[PDB]
């Protein structure tokens, strides 16, 4: 049979709804434990970033935002800056959204 | 993830509470009616 | 590749003197001087972190410290130190600590 | 400490040169000689840098 | 009238100097630098014999902060430059504003907080779970007050002596009528 | 171009 | 047939679809996020109170079925039921079937489902172990 | 908290945050700019006057929640509602919160009826401090006659000896 | 100290021991092992520390530490830190510790 609760209904109802005991659970805190990887980074010097952009370039010529900036560790507006100076995005290629060397640079 | 937020009491105690004071029966009627308490043998 | 900070120890100085001392003598050159000492540094790195237990406070009072680039520069004076007890007077010490943070 | 601070302008591929080549030759309002775009960078004779600029 | 006039104990004021700063060679040769690139797009300095706190950025603007009294600010502000100058950077006064001033004083009464919330509501908010002090943001002029139950006053938010000293006069009275026990 | 969560019954 | 509905097809009702699952795949963007994750929760054994009334204010008192006729109230009780949740985990590399493993955060612990209308002298109704007397102190007509 | 506090049925900050995650800053400059467009609004349209109901303390609508959340009979209850009324008086506790005033209310009461629930329980229960709640009973130790209702010890059903030495 | 004494023997002895093949790549002769070892045992013994069984600006025989931080405390006084593994000579006296917490108050 059912199991009924013979203690006092305030008791029971303290753990419901609008209370003091937060929850103490760790699961499914996905939002917790996806906010405290934070990325700080500083302008480096224009020279080494373009060497280092040239140098990603001649690994592999096609690369995201997302992924050039995780292995470059540099802010969005400096490596955008650093981008469209030197390379271009594709727009309608199979390789679009995907950061690639202009054809004048291309040869080196 | 709040599980206050994501059981939702009122909807078992909205439904049950609905479907007996109502007859409508769902989301059939006249389940529920007034008791006659006209009489005993009513 | 660990923090540079290891070249003011005694071993440190030791080692990059005898590295001098090999370079005037000519029989080893400067990239295995550098290599062996990233791995000097390295090793000790390793060799004191993992098997020691004795323990360590300061009480004293601080008159310059500094944060540049990564490392942390205090100077302390008057500063009680005790042996793992007894305890001596240190006139003039200073610190020098980098991020726990591997590098490269 | 301003002077020690940059690296050199040596770099290990033409391609930077030849940019930085051009950004010198952009942010200049009259046309530029070889003698002091040569003087520019810390190279002076001759490269691929300035067959591949002509 | 008051029996005890309020004391300045802390004022933030603002220096522009019209050049260029170097974060990374000022934070070298100066000894009190710190600088963390990662955490504070700063190199923050201090001083002893003012007390106060400097914050060195990168376009030139000067902050400091900790000075008990204007000429503190002054003499903080001729040697933070003069280290500026020392340390192989050209600055110059170009302006110089005060623009923070707080003080604490104290009437020695306990005062009945929640009268003053239910009275002057409109530049008084109270709220003792978050914190037990209760903010009174008076029209004018724009100083800001923290009002405790010991009596103790925190005048916040000034420029000069004489809107924090009017603040606290005209303060005095309607925090004067509350008493506790 | 992957639908991430999804019902397992 | 209400006390059977009590006793034991509300616990049946449960256990039908007591497990609910939702399954995060590896989201292989990179190749360090090889990761799919296995997020179950499963209810356990439903409680129910002794009828029961939350008022405005919160405060919480036993439901005498004549005040709630007096007081235009839901003769009713709370229903808890136990949940427990398992979340899994397993690295997901291509050819290679998926082996989902405890991370041992089991966290468990009642929670409160809904108000279960009462049928009155059913056997969760207080006036089912009333006596006469009992009855005439409730004001409940024998 | 706009609406508990307008229906006289007021909550607390930890029983918003319960429910919805929201930090506690942005959530008192939020609750700040909404009383001010509110105030503003209705010295613009309908006049109300407050007479108590955005009251800071607030602490007579929060204790029979609580004493509800102990499942404490009602004498002790209403002994603690007049104990915190009095609380009022003591100055040494008026800048505490009115939680942590309700809390020492109930325990000080819980020991006055010789209610068998230990302060680890009511702490766990209420996520007050048992060092906070011991403090309170401290400080409020002193002031015996001062809270405890008359009418009780007049009708003998408490006794001021009840309560434990510190 | 017995305890610094015997963490710097298995120090040079690690150190000698895992950087040979190193060594033997450079083509060198198997003396340079020994004579390195001499030498830096000559120089430390006679450093005669440790006994061995072989107007605001920034402006050996200093008393010298290196070591780790692992989270520093500031306060408007105290300026406690978590120093770990690292080592302090006191006054001519080499030390090895696991952490140092240092308690030092501003002026």
């Amino acid at each position: 049979r059912i199991t009924t609760l013979d203690e006092t209904v305030g008791v029971t109802m303290s753990h419901t709804g609008m209370s003091m005991r937060s929850d103490n659970s760790n699961f499914l805190k996905v939002g917790r434990e996806k906010a405290k990887s934070n990325i700080k980074s500083i302008r480096m010097p224009k020279k080494e970033i373009l060497d280092y952009l040239f140098k990603l370039f001649d690994e592999y010529d096609y690369w995201s935002l997302k992924g050039l900036k995780e292995r470059t560790r540099q802010p969005e507006a400096h490596l955008k800056e650093c981008l469209d100076k030197v390379a271009t995005l594709v727009k309608k290629g199979p390789y679009a959204f995907k950061y690639t060397l202009r054809p004048e640079y291309k040869k080196l | 993830f709040n599980m206050k937020l994501a059981i939702n009491a009122k909807t078992i105690t909205s439904g049950l509470k609905y479907a007996l004071a109502t007859g409508n029966w769902g989301e059939r009627a006249g389940v529920s009616q007034v008791l006659n308490r006209y009489t005993y043998s009513s | 590749g660990y923090y540079e900070l290891y070249r003011r120890s005694t071993i440190g100085n030791s080692l990059v003197d005898a590295l001098d001392t090999l370079i005037s003598d000519g029989r080893i050159e400067a990239s295995l001087a550098m290599r062996v000492l990233e791995t000097f540094d390295k090793v000790v790195a390793e060799t004191l972190k993992d098997n020691t237990q004795s323990k360590l406070t300061v009480k004293g009072n601080l008159d310059t410290y500094g944060f540049c680039d990564d490392v942390w520069t205090f100077i302390v004076k008057n500063c009680q130190v005790t042996v793992e007890q007894s305890v001596i007077s240190v006139d003039k010490l200073r610190i020098v600590a980098c991020n726990s943070k591997k590098s490269e | 400490a301003l002077q020690a601070n940059q690296t050199d302008i040596s770099k290990s591929h033409d391609s930077s040169k030849l940019l930085w080549a051009t950004e010198y030759i952009q942010k200049k309002g009259k046309p530029v000689l070889v003698n002091e775009l040569l003087d520019y960078l810390s190279m002076k004779k001759d490269d691929k840098v300035i067959e591949l600029l002509k | 009238t008051s029996g005890i006039v309020p004391t300045l104990q802390n004022i933030v004021a603002t220096v522009t100097l019209g050049c260029r700063l170097d974060l990374k060679t000022v934070a070298l040769h100066a000894r009190n630098a710190e600088y963390n690139p990662k955490r504070f797009a700063a190199v923050i300095m201090r001083i002893r014999e003012p007390k106060t706190t400097a914050l060195i950025f990168a376009s030139g603007k000067m902050v400091v902060t900790g000075a008990k009294s204007e000429d503190d600010s002054k003499l903080a502000s001729r040697k933070y430059a003069r280290i500026i100058q020392k340390i192989g950077f050209a600055a110059k006064f170009t302006d110089f504003k005060i623009q923070n001033i707080v003080g604490s004083c104290d009437v020695k009464f306990p005062i009945r907080l929640e009268g003053l919330a239910f009275s002057h509501g409109t530049f008084s908010s109270y709220e003792p779970e978050l914190f037990p002090g209760l903010i009174y943001r008076m029209v004018k002029p724009k100083i800001v007050l923290l009002i405790f139950v010991s009596g103790k006053i925190v005048l916040t938010g000034a420029k000069q002596r004489e809107e924090i000293y009017q603040a606290f006069e005209a303060i005095y009275p309607v925090l004067s009528e509350f008493r506790k026990m | 171009l992957r639908r991430k969560t999804r019902q397992l019954k | 047939s209400f006390n059977q509905f009590v006793d034991y097809t509300l616990q049946d009702i449960i256990c039908e679809d007591s497990t609910l699952i939702l399954e995060q795949l590896a989201q292989h963007t990179t190749e360090s996020d090889n990761i799919s994750r296995k997020y179950e929760i499963s209810f356990g054994k439903i409680y129910v109170t002794k009828p029961m009334v939350n008022e405005s204010d919160g405060v919480t008192h036993a439901l005498y079925p004549q005040e709630a006729r007096l007081r235009n109230l839901t003769y009713s009780s709370g229903l808890f039921v136990d949940v427990k949740k398992r979340t899994y985990e397993a690295i997901d590399v291509p050819g290679r079937e998926l082996k989902y493993e405890l991370i041992a955060e089991e966290s468990e612990g009642k929670v409160f489902i809904g108000r279960l209308p009462i049928m009155l002298r059913s056997k969760n109704c207080y006036l089912s172990e009333a006596t006469e007397s009992d009855l005439y102190k409730l004001k409940e007509c024998p | 908290l706009i609406g508990c506090r307008r229906a006289e049925v007021a909550r607390t900050f930890k029983e918003i945050q319960s429910l919805i995650h929201v930090k506690t800053k942005e959530f008192g400059k939020t609750l700040n700019i909404m009383k001010n467009i509110l105030r503003g609004k209705s010295e613009d349209g309908f006049l109300k006057i407050d007479t108590d109901n955005m009251s800071g303390a607030q602490n007579l609508t929060y204790i029979p929640r609580f004493c509800s959340h102990l499942g404490l009979p009602m004498q002790v209850t209403t002994s603690a509602e007049y104990t915190a009324k009095k609380c009022k008086e003591i100055k040494e506790i008026a800048g505490k919160s009115p939680i942590t005033i309700a809390v020492v209310s109930i325990y000080l009461n819980i020991l006055l009826f010789q209610i068998p629930i230990t302060a680890a329980k009511v702490g766990q229960t209420l996520q007050v401090t048992e060092g906070t709640i011991k403090s309170g009973y401290k400080i409020l130790y002193e002031h015996r006659d001062k809270l405890v209702d008359p009418q009780l010890i007049a009708n003998g059903v408490v006794s001021l000896d009840n309560l434990p030495g510190v | 100290n017995a305890e610094a004494s015997r963490v710097y023997e298995i120090i040079v002895e690690s150190v000698v021991n895992e950087v040979r093949e190193d060594f033997e790549n450079a083509g060198i002769d198997e003396q340079t092992l020994q004579d390195l070892k001499n030498i830096w045992q000559k120089k430390l013994t006679e450093t005669k520390v440790t006994t061995f069984s072989w107007d605001y600006l920034i402006s050996p025989d200093e008393n010298l530490m290196l070591c780790l931080y692992d989270k520093v405390t500031r306060t408007k006084a105290r300026w406690k830190c978590s120093l770990k593994d690292g080592v302090v000579t006191i006054n001519r006296n080499d030390y090895t510790f696991q952490k140092a917490q240092v308690e030092a108050e501003w002026v």
